[PDB]
C-alpha cells in the first residue's frame, strides 16, 4: 500500500532528494505541491492530499552532523515538504551508540509519520551501507522497526560497499548491518558501488563524480519498481502482494535488479527479456542459477508479444533455475506514466532471486576474516569495545551469512529439506 | 487495481450469516474504491451485484456475481446474456484470488514469529511456497490468456451486426479460456482439490506436522497428474500451452 521513505546515510539522503525531485518531475506537480494544468490517477502512495491539492511527500530525514540539509534549505524543495520532518558518525559502533541515546525522539518521529499516513503497510528505506552517518544508526533503526512493527513491512533500497579492495572499516560495518538486515528487515534490494560505477563508466565518460549519477540510477530504479504502485495498474499494487511473488526462498530475499535502458536516450519484449536476463545489463554483481524470476514491462507494449516472449524465454532455457519447487519466471505488465518528461517510454525491469549474489557476499565473508587475521584494520575503536566485550557479534554475523550461503547452495538443489 | 486487490481480502474475512443483504456487500465496495482513487468515476455508477451462495465455510464455492449495467438504446450491443458469463468468470477469478490470499495469510503469520526458527519452521514453509507458486502461475495464466491475447481481438476487429458477432466471439473465447467450458473440464477437476488443500492449509496453523506433510503429498500428486492431463488437451488447446510451460521446468 502506502510506504514512507526513511532516508539515512549521505548517499541515502542524496538518493532521497533525487527521488523526490524525480517524482516532482514525474507527476504533474509544482515545487510547492500545487496541482498543475497538465496533470484520475492515484497520487496517494507517497503524497498526502494536503491543503490546496498540495501533494506533500511523506518522508523521514535522519542523519548525524548535518551536511545536505543546507542544499535542501536553499532550494525550492524546502517549500515542497518539511512541515517538520527533518532531524539533524563514521563507524557502525559510534552510530549504534549515538542512536541508542536518542531512540525515543526518532521513534516519536516514526510514530508521527505513521499517524500522518492514512494506510500504513510498510516502511521503505532509502539507505547507503557505510555512507558514514548511515552505518550503525540504520541498523539500530532496523532493530527498532522490527521490535515495534512486526506487522508491517521493512523495505531497503540500498547500495553495498564494494571497492574491489579503499576503506578498511566498511566490511565490519556492512557485515553487521547485513546481519541486522537479515533478522530485522523484510526485503532487501541490493546494489553495489562497483556495478553501478562500471555501468556508469560504460554508458558515460566519467570516473570521479560517481555519486551524482548513482543518485540518478537509483532514483530511476526506485521509480520503476514503484511505477505500478504509484500509477494504477491492476496487479498486486499493494507492496505485500507484489513482494509476495518476488521472494521464493524465505531467507534468501536479496533480489536482482536489472534495467534494459542503461541510458534512456524499435524493440520487442523478447529482445529486452534476452537483454534483461544477461548480468551485464543488471546493476548487481560454479553452479549459479535463479530460484524465481519476475519481470515488469512498461511502455508501448503489445500483450500477445508478452505471451510469445514468455513462451520462448522459458522454452529456450535462458531462465536458469533448479528449484525445490516449481518456482519459475513470471511476466508482469505496467502502464508507462502519462506526462513523463523522459522520452523513449519503453523500459524493462527484473526482480529475481539469484544465488550468484552469494559469491559477492563471500567476498565480504573473506574480507572481515582477512581483516580479523591481520589485526590493524578492526582499529580497536572504543565504541566497538562497549558494543560487545567479546567481539562475538561479528562472529554471529559471519555465522548468519554462512547459513545464508549454505541456504543459497541448498536452494540450487531440488531439496530444501536439508540446508547446512 | 487496489479496488479488486482490496475487495477480495476484505471479502474473504466473511466467507456464517454475513454478506446476505445488500447493505454489507455495498459497504466493502466503498472501502475498495477509496484505496485506489481510480473509482468514483461515472463508469463506476450503475452496477448490479447479486449472490448465488451463502457462506458455510470445507466448501470451496464463492458468491458475488458482479455485473456492469448499460441503458436501453445501448442494451442491444451490450446485452443481458453476456453479463451472466462475465459474472461467471468474475466469481472464478475471486475463487482464484482466495488461494493467494490464504497462502499470504499463512506466510505473514509465519513472518511475525521469525522468536527463532527451527526444523518445523522450514518443513512448514516449503509447502507454502510450493502452493504459492502454483497459485501465481495459474493467476499469471489467467492474466495472459483472458486479459491479454484475446483482448487484442475486439480492438482492431472494430469496423452493426459485426459488432455483435465480434462481442459474442470475444465473450465465447473469454468463457473458453476461463475453465468454464467442457473442453477444459479435466483441468477444472484438479482445481477444486487445490482450493480445498490450500484452505485446509490455512486451517492448519503446529497442530500436526504429518498432517501438513500428507496435504503436501496429495497436492504434489494432483499437480504431477495435471502435468500429464494438460498435455493430452493440446493433442486434442493453444491457450493451455501457456500453463503447460509455466508449470514444467523442474516438475516431473
Amino acid at each position: 500500500r502506502e510506504i514512507i521513505t526513511l532516508q539515512l546515510g549521505q548517499c541515502g539522503n542524496q538518493i532521497g532528494f533525487e527521488f523526490w525531485k524525480q517524482l516532482c518531475a514525474e507527476h504533474g506537480i509544482s515545487p510547492e505541491g500545487i496541482v498543475e494544468e497538465f496533470a484520475t490517477d492515484r497520487k496517494d502512495v507517497f503524497f498526502y492530499q494536503a491543503d490546496d491539492e498540495h501533494y506533500i511527500p511523506r518522508a523521514v530525514l535522519l542523519d548525524l552532523e548535518p551536511r545536505v540539509i543546507h542544499s535542501i534549505l536553499n532550494s525550492p524543495y524546502a517549500k515542497l515538504y518539511n512541515p517538520e520532518n527533518i532531524y539533524l558518525g563514521n563507524n557502525w559502533a559510534s552510530g549504534f551508540s549515538q542512536g541508542e541515546k536518542i531512540h525515543e525522539d526518532i521513534f516519536d518521529i516514526i510514530d508521527r509519520e505513521a499517524d500522518g499516513s492514512d494506510s500504513l503497510e510498510g516502511f521503505v528505506l532509502c539507505h547507503s551501507i557505510a555512507g558514514g552517518t548511515g552505518s550503525g544508526l540504520g541498523s539500530y533503526l532496523l532493530e527498532r522497526l522490527n521490535d515495534r512493527y512486526p506487522k508491517k513491512l521493512v523495505q531497503t533500497y540500498s547500495v553495498f560497499p564494494n571497492q574491489d579492495e579503499d576503506v578498511v572499516v566498511q566490511p565490519y560495518n556492512s557485515l553487521l548491518t547485513l546481519k541486522r538486515l537479515t533478522q530485522n528487515a523484510d526485503c532487501v534490494v541490493v546494489l553495489d558501488n562497483t556495478a553501478l560505477n562500471r555501468i556508469a563508466t560504460d554508458r558515460l565518460h566519467i570516473q570521479n563524480p560517481s555519486f551524482s549519477q548513482i543518485n540518478q540510477l537509483v532514483s530511476t530504479i526506485m521509480s520503476a519498481s514503484t511505477t505500478t504502485l504509484r500509477y494504477p495498474g491492476y496487479m498486486n499494487n499493494d507492496l505485500i502482494g507484489l513482494i509476495a511473488s518476488l521472494i521464493p526462498t524465505p531467507r534468501l530475499h536479496f533480489l536482482m535488479t536489472g534495467y534494459t535502458p542503461l541510458t534512456t536516450d524499435k524493440t520487442t519484449v523478447l529482445d529486452v527479456m534476452r537483454r534483461l536476463l544477461q548480468p551485464k545489463n543488471v546493476m548487481v554483481s560454479t553452479n549459479h542459477c535463479y530460484i524465481a524470476i519476475l519481470n515488469i514491462i512498461q511502455g508501448e507494449v503489445d500483450p500477445t508479444q508478452v505471451h510469445k516472449s514468455l513462451q520462448r524465454i522459458r522454452e529456450r532455457k535462458l531462465a536458469n533455475f533448479i528449484p525445490w519447487g516449481p518456482a519459475s519466471i513470471q511476466v508482469a505488465l505496467s502502464r508507462k506514466s502519462p506526462y513523463l518528461p523522459s522520452a523513449h517510454r519503453v523500459s524493462g525491469l527484473m526482480m529475481a532471486n539469484h544465488t550468484s549474489i552469494s559469491s559477492l557476499f563471500e567476498r565480504t565473508c573473506r574480507q572481515y576474516d582477512k581483516l580479523r587475521k591481520r589485526e590493524a584494520f578492526l582499529e580497536q575503536f572504543r565504541k566497538e569495545d562497549m558494543f560487545k566485550d567479546n567481539f562475538d557479534e561479528m562472529d554471529t554475523s559471519r555465522e548468519i551469512v554462512q547459513q545464508l550461503i549454505d541456504e543459497y547452495h541448498a536452494a540450487t538443489r531440488p531439496d530444501y529439506i536439508s540446508w547446512g | 487495481g487496489e479496488f479488486a486487490q482490496s475487495l477480495s481480502d476484505l471479502l474473504f474475512e466473511k466467507l456464517p450469516g454475513e454478506l446476505l443483504n445488500p447493505l454489507v456487500l455495498n459497504s466493502v465496495l466503498s472501502k475498495a474504491l477509496q484505496c485506489s482513487l481510480h473509482g468514483d468515476t461515472p463508469h463506476a455508477s450503475n452496477l448490479s451485484l447479486a449472490l448465488k451462495y451463502l457462506p458455510e465455510v470445507p466448501d470451496v464455492l464463492s458468491c458475488l456475481e458482479l455485473r456492469y449495467k448499460v441503458d436501453w438504446p445501448l442494451n442491444i450491443v451490450i446485452t443481458e446474456g453476456c453479463v451472466s458469463k462475465y459474472s461467471g468468470v468474475f466469481s472464478f477469478l475471486l475463487q482464484l484470488k482466495l488461494m493467494m490470499w490464504a497462502l499470504k495469510d499463512v506466510c505473514f503469520h509465519l513472518k511475525r514469529t521469525a522468536m527463532a526458527g527451527s526444523v518445523q519452521f522450514r518443513q512448514l514453509q516449503l509447502f507454502k511456497h510450493e502452493m504459492q507458486h502454483f497459485v501465481k502461475v495459474i493467476q499469471g495464466y489467467i492474466a495472459n490468456q483472458i486479459l491479454h491475447v484475446t483482448w487484442c481481438e475486439f480492438r482492431a476487429r472494430l469496423a452493426l451486426e459485426e459488432i455483435q458477432r465480434a462481442h459474442a466471439e470475444y465473450l465465447h473465447k473469454a468463457v473458453f479460456r476461463g475453465l468454464l467450458t467442457e473442453k477444459a473440464a479435466p483441468v477444472m477437476n484438479v482445481i477444486h482439490s487445490i482450493f480445498s488443500l490450500v484452505l485446509k492449509f490455512r486451517s492448519q496453523l503446529h497442530p500436526n506436522f504429518a498432517l501438513m506433510q500428507q496435504s503436501y503429498n496429495t497436492f504434489k500428486y494432483y499437480s504431477h497428474f495435471l502435468f500429464k492431463v494438460v498435455t493430452k488437451l493440446v493433442n486434442r488447446q493453444p491457450h493451455l500451452e501457456d500453463f503447460l510451460l509455466r508449470i514444467n521446468f523442474n516438475n516431473y
